């Protein structure tokens, strides 16, 4: 994949 | 490979890629530890 983005809080089922 | 960290949130995308937001730090990364 691409460089990866700024950092955030997670949304994960 | 083995161990993951106390603070690394995982941020997960459907597209099947893991990538890094460690909220303690601040770092982002691709590499996930867990494999």
């Amino acid at each position: 994949d691409t460089p990866p983005p700024a950092y955030l809080p997670p949304e994960d089922p | 490979l083995g161990p993951l960290p106390p603070g690394w949130e995982v941020r997960s995308t459907v597209s099947g890629r893991i990538y890094f937001v460690d909220h303690n730090n601040r770092t982002t990364q691709f590499t996930d530890p867990r494999l």
